[PDB]
RNA sequence: GAGGACCGAACCGACUAAUGUUGAAAAAUUAGCGGAUGACUUGUGGCUGGGGGUGAAAGGCCAAUCAAACCGGGAGAUAG
RNA sequence: CAGGUGGUCAGGUAGAGAAUACCAAGGCGCUUGAGAGAACUCGGGUGAAGGAACUAGGCAAAAUGGUGCCGUAACUUCGG
RNA sequence: UUCCUUGUCGGGUAAGUUCCGACCUGCACGAAUGGCGUAAUGAUGGCCAGGCUGUCUCCACCCGAGACUCAGUGAAAUUG
RNA sequence: GAUGUCGGCUCAUCACAUCCUGGGGCUGAAGUAGGUCCCAAGGGUAUGGCUGUUCGCCAUUUAAAGUGGUACGCGAGCUGGGUUUAGAACGUCGUGAGACAGUUCGGUCCCUAUCUGCCGUGGGCGCUGGAGAACUGAGGGGGGCUGCUCCUAGUACGAGAGGACCGGAGUGGACGCAUCACUGGUGUUCGGGUUGUCAUGCCAAUGGCACUGCCCGGUAGCUAAAUGCGGAAGAGAUAAGUGCUGAAAGCAUCUAAGCACGAAACUUGCCCCGAGAUGAGUUCUCCCUGACCCUUUAAGGGUCCUGAAGGAACGUUGAAGACGACGACGUUGAUAGGCCGGGUGUGUAAGCGCAGCGAUGCGUUGAGCUAACCGGUACUAAUGAACCGUGAGGCUUAACCU
């Protein structure tokens, strides 16, 4: 039974899961657009938009608090001084997953994940 | 454990009736490029349903 | 939910300390015996001048359990410990003369109403 | 006699004055309209058809909406039917609303239980485990033996083994009814009922006793 | 869940007090000793509570006769008469289940005095 | 060679004395 | 500052259990276990040869082979 | 190819330490991946009340575990 | 070492074919193929207690690796 | 040119020569409790100490702790204590090597399932135009146990001691089904405390690693030890048994003709599956009303036009699930994610200020954070299409209508 439960796992322990996401939610809000499994592009968007709702109200407070959870300064500044201010009206939904081909190596389903006004 | 006896070429074939691949029943064709893609899927250059979503 | 080799505190004075389960009486194939629930010990430690000597045979009663009983309404009632009251084996009527602790208000009934009139504290 | 159907809301508790915790389940039913009457005439046996709930114009087929138009009834979540006692008439159209309830004491409530995929023997039928320790070799939860030698040479029909646990049609007998709220569209019975929340419970008085 | 939501306010009680873990409460329950009703109170610590409408509960502990006992009560239940709070003890806590090894000097909660 | 050793094993082959 | 002394890593072993049993491995792995300045352990070289060697002795070991090694021959032994 | 293989070199913070934990210099992620999250198997964590009732047998697990000081029986070959 | 035999008696347990103490009717002990004791020692055999526990009453949930589906490569024993 | 052994564990299944419960006859049957025989196989039918034990003795239960078959059921299901290899010793026998249904200590248990079987779950085709639903029920399976207390009643019976049948109520044990409101377990996806070390320039604050480092709590879900329900009543035909009327046989006689009772066994009644029930059933609704050519002329083949109802695919997914399948939803939209509000859990964040030599305490402050929960909200993704499915559905006979 898995009833009512939520989150994939992955085929990781619970560590190295913490730290992939973490990896990903830096590449995101750098780059604006990655390519990902489309399995842990679902999973990403449970990362990096409650970042981005974080990221909306600026105080030394809030950035200890996406440092902890990134721990990148040069990630928590783009989110406080660009990606703030530009989702400042927009309510929820970030973020855009697009599906593309299959991944020649293993035949996984690939995907684009990108910030809506990229 | 193992077989007793060598089974038969047919009942090879008969289990094998469920073996065969599923053609993709169509292709959608794109709003504006005009070519071929999987339903839900970005075309070959980075259209889909219209607008240019990869740049690339 | 006292099982056989389950060892239990004395609430009387009969004398013993310490007494072990070794059957649960009413039933067959019953596990487990709750407040109120008739047993068949053996004691395992006596005070030296008492009314029953180690290695007897006995009937008690459960009468705190850190198990609990359930109250109608859904209330829980546990103790830190396990207790019983030493009977005797045939007429089932106490053996001592006090009991020590509260009982709970499971045991108000025709047989034990002998306990529950000693008892400092009925809950 | 006929019943009702209804949807498992949730479960909850009513405290009496007198001090006792009754646990309820709480049943939604709403008005059950009857699209159907079977006959012998043309049957061969006695029966309403009866709906239930709402559904969106979209979903509903050609052949499924033109059987509801010739009752006169808009669509419902699905259909069930009844058999009718002797002297128990119903007209097409109509509805049955929760106050058939009001003076039954006892309830038979039928769902489709909770589904637990494929379960083993220990889970579906109880079956003991061997030893822990000691030198058991893989054997922790496995089946046993399934069978006597060359007499009879074959596992026996029926016997019990892994499989498909859960997700199908159960009832249970005698419930108690606390309470009839028939302006809420409520009925509260007396303990646990089939299916998980949201599930469609069909309610009938208690054949027995 | 609006449905169930309603069933529940018809039958919460108006009138709970104010306590948390560490405090000192009597509760009055109502017992029924064959066919008259009457008020015995419990005295504790309450050591838990548990806040889920009105399935609340709260566990009060205490040393009686020698014997540690704890009784959970269902705080809506119609059988908990009343609820007061005699003392306010400063824990960090929000249940307080290690006093359930102690005993004498060391299960002393120090007093809030705000 | 000679063995799968459950051919050697001598509780396993010489069962019945 | 003695000791076939003590506790304990490297090192040498192999008491228990689980895994594996067409293995990752023709004897291992994991977790615990014994000795650990000595009748210890190890590198390089040497000597003992088959009814023979060597053996704190188990018929143990002598190139994954041991109540008589391996290779070639007598030899196409003989086989109610 | 989860085995075997002699010598030399020997940083920091805790530690008695070449043990153990985290790191430096330096070196690597072990040549199939992607999903899902059934029974069962393997390796682990926690468990109400009871506490050896299990079993051939407390097997296996759990428990104990350090430094300083106080205290320590029978028996003895006078060292334990 | 004792077949008869679970000898009988005592102890320990609610209950003891094992254990400990005795008795002597030693099938079939006995004095360097040594007898009877013995402190310390033993990964030695038997028995009992305390602590501790998923060993068990009686199992439940969780964390990973397989098992399952997709793509790639691709065996074996066995067989009138 | 191999059919693995005693006992234990797991899982059973049949017989009836019946252990309990049910029904009866006789009793050296007053009552309670028995003895013995007949009918009856629906269900039920102990835990421990000793021993390798099956057995047995013993302790304590129970309504009872049945007797057997199944390769003395069951090692391609587990063990490996015993017996039954190689080591060693004792007693005894032998000059000896050695031997002992004498004892004692130690001692490697393989298999990825082709076929039948069984447990679950799908694809194909059929059911005679196609499609969507609700049914009937041939048949098949599941279930079936019982104690004690009270009333009737200290009545019937008996000198007393003692103490009922029949009938009713209540409450339990064991077993099964469901469920998560409660009481709890778990909860490596939530909050906190803390040890060592490394890093973020440093302080403050945080993160990685140490089994989740070690711990303390805990949401949803799953779950039991929790808490609801169940075993029936009734009917039919009977077994052993008991009869009524009644001759053969002037009587008698349960039987020959005729009539009646009679049990947990049987057929129903309760619960689930079930039209591949090829004997392929019924009911309701929905859709299709175009030409032409050819031949070997018939349930024939072909071309163009047409493509319905519906389905599948694809996507977002689920209290559904190994995969299929099943359910919900796809902009005329709450399907999932985010977002907003609440709840819940933890337990008074950071920053700043004040008191203190300092550790630290206090105030702002029940603060901050909060997973799977509840109530909302088109912000993100669920696309315009394409695909499959056709174009009124054979012959004979009958009954009506034209
Ligand atoms: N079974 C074990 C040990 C073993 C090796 N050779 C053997 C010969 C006979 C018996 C056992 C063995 C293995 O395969 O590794
Ligand atoms: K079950
Ligand atoms: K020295
Ligand atoms: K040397
Ligand atoms: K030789
Ligand atoms: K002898
Ligand atoms: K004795
Ligand atoms: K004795
Ligand atoms: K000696
Ligand atoms: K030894
Ligand atoms: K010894
Ligand atoms: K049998
Ligand atoms: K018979
Ligand atoms: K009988
Ligand atoms: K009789
Ligand atoms: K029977
Ligand atoms: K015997
Ligand atoms: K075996
Ligand atoms: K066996
Ligand atoms: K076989
Ligand atoms: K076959
Ligand atoms: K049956
Ligand atoms: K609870
Ligand atoms: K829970
Ligand atoms: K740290
Ligand atoms: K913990
Ligand atoms: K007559
Ligand atoms: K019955
Ligand atoms: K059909
Ligand atoms: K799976
Ligand atoms: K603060
Ligand atoms: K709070
Ligand atoms: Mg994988
Ligand atoms: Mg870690
Ligand atoms: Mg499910
Ligand atoms: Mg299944
Ligand atoms: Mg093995
Ligand atoms: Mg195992
Ligand atoms: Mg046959
Ligand atoms: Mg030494
Ligand atoms: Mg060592
Ligand atoms: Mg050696
Ligand atoms: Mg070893
Ligand atoms: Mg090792
Ligand atoms: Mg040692
Ligand atoms: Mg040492
Ligand atoms: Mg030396
Ligand atoms: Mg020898
Ligand atoms: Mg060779
Ligand atoms: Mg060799
Ligand atoms: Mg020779
Ligand atoms: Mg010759
Ligand atoms: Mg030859
Ligand atoms: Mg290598
Ligand atoms: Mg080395
Ligand atoms: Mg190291
Ligand atoms: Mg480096
Ligand atoms: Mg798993
Ligand atoms: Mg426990
Ligand atoms: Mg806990
Ligand atoms: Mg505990
Ligand atoms: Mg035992
Ligand atoms: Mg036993
Ligand atoms: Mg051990
Ligand atoms: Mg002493
Ligand atoms: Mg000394
Ligand atoms: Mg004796
Ligand atoms: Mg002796
Ligand atoms: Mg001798
Ligand atoms: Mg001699
Ligand atoms: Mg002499
Ligand atoms: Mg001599
Ligand atoms: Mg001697
Ligand atoms: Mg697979
Ligand atoms: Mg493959
Ligand atoms: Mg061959
Ligand atoms: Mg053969
Ligand atoms: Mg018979
Ligand atoms: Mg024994
Ligand atoms: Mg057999
Ligand atoms: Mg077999
Ligand atoms: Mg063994
Ligand atoms: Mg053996
Ligand atoms: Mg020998
Ligand atoms: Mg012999
Ligand atoms: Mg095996
Ligand atoms: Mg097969
Ligand atoms: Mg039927
Ligand atoms: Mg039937
Ligand atoms: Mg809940
Ligand atoms: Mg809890
Ligand atoms: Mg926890
Ligand atoms: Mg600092
Ligand atoms: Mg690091
Ligand atoms: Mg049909
Ligand atoms: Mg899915
Ligand atoms: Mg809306």
């Amino acid at each position: 039974m898995r009833h009512r439960k939520s989150g994939r796992q992955l085929n990781r322990n619970s560590s190295h899961r913490q730290a992939m996401f973490r990896n990903m939610a830096g590449s995101l809000v750098r780059h604006e657009i990655i390519k990902t499994t489309l399995p842990k592009a679902k999973e990403l968007r449970r990362v990096v938009e409650p970042l981005i709702t974080l990221a909306k109200t600026d105080s030394v407070a809030n950035r200890r608090l996406a440092f902890a959870r990134t721990r990148d300064n040069e990630i928590v500044a783009k989110l406080f001084n660009e990606l703030g201010p530009r989702f400042a009206s927009r309510a929820g939904g970030y973020t855009r997953i697009l599906k593309c081909g299959f991944r020649a190596g293993d035949n996984a389903p690939m995907a684009y994940i990108e910030l809506v006004d990229r | 454990a193992v077989q007793q006896n060598k089974p038969t070429r047919s009942k090879r074939g008969m289990r094998r009736s469920h073996d065969a691949l599923t053609a993709v029943t169509s292709l959608s064709v794109d709003k504006t490029s005009g070519e071929k893609h999987l339903r839900h899927h970005i075309t070959a250059d980075g259209y889909y349903r219209g607008r240019k979503v990869i740049a690339k | 939910m006292i099982q056989e080799q389950t060892m239990l505190n004395v609430a009387d004075n009969s004398g013993a300390r310490r007494v072990m389960c070794i059957k649960v009486l009413g039933g067959s194939h019953r596990r487990y015996a709750g407040v109120g629930d008739i047993i068949k010990i053996t004691i395992k430690e006596a005070i030296p001048r008492g009314k029953v000597k180690k290695g007897d045979v006995l009937k008690a009663v459960v009468v705190r359990t850190k198990k609990g009983v359930r109250r109608p309404d859904g209330s829980v009632i546990r103790f830190d410990g396990n207790a019983c009251v030493l009977l005797n084996n045939n007429s089932e009527q106490p053996i001592g003369t006090r009991i020590f602790g509260p009982v709970t208000r499971e045991l108000r009934s025709e047989k034990f109403m002998k306990i529950i009139s000693l008892a400092p504290e009925v809950l | 006699m006929i019943g009702l159907v209804g949807k498992k809301v949730g479960m909850t508790r009513i405290f009496t004055e007198d001090g006792v915790s009754i646990p309820v389940t709480v049943i939604e039913v709403e008005a059950n309209r009857v699209t159907q009457v079977k006959d012998l005439a043309n049957d061969g046996y006695r029966a309403i058809q009866v709906t239930t709930g709402a559904k969106k114009a979209n979903r509903v087929t050609k052949p499924e909406a033109g059987h509801f138009a010739k009752a006169g009834v808009e669509a419902g979540r699905g259909l069930w039917e009844f058999r009718l006692a002797e002297g128990e008439e119903f007209t097409v159209g109509q509805s049955i609303s929760v106050e058939l309830f009001a003076d039954v004491k006892k309830v038979d409530v039928t769902g489709t239980s909770k589904g637990k995929g494929f379960a083993g023997t220990v889970k579906r039928w109880n079956f003991r485990t061997q030893d822990a320790t000691h030198g058991n070799s893989l054997s922790h939860r496995v089946p046993g033996s399934i069978g006597q030698n060359q007499t009879p040479g074959k596992v026996f029909k029926g016997k019990k083994m892994a499989g498909q646990m859960g997700n199908e049609r159960v009832t249970v007998q005698s419930l108690d009814v606390v309470r009839v709220d028939a302006e809420r569209n409520l009925l509260l019975v007396k303990g646990a009922v089939p299916g998980a929340t949201g599930s469609d419970l069909i309610v009938k008085p208690a054949v027995k006793a | 869940s609006n449905i169930i939501k309603q069933l529940e306010q018809e039958q919460m009680k108006q009138d709970v007090p104010s306590f948390r873990p560490g405090d000192t409460v009597e509760v009055k329950v109502w017992v029924v000793e064959g066919s008259k009703k009457r008020l015995q109170a419990f005295e504790g610590v309450v050591i838990a509570i548990r806040n889920r409408g009105l399935h609340s509960a709260f566990t009060v502990r205490k040393i009686s006769n020698g014997e540690g006992v704890e009784r959970v009560f269902q705080t809506h239940s119609p059988v908990v008469d009343s609820i007061s709070v005699k003392r306010r003890g400063a824990v960090r806590k929000a249940k307080l289940y290690y006093l359930r090894e102690r005993t004498g000097k060391a299960a002393r909660i120090k007093e809030r005095l705000n | 060679v000679t063995s799968k050793w459950f051919n050697i094993d001598n509780k396993i082959v010489d069962h019945f004395p």
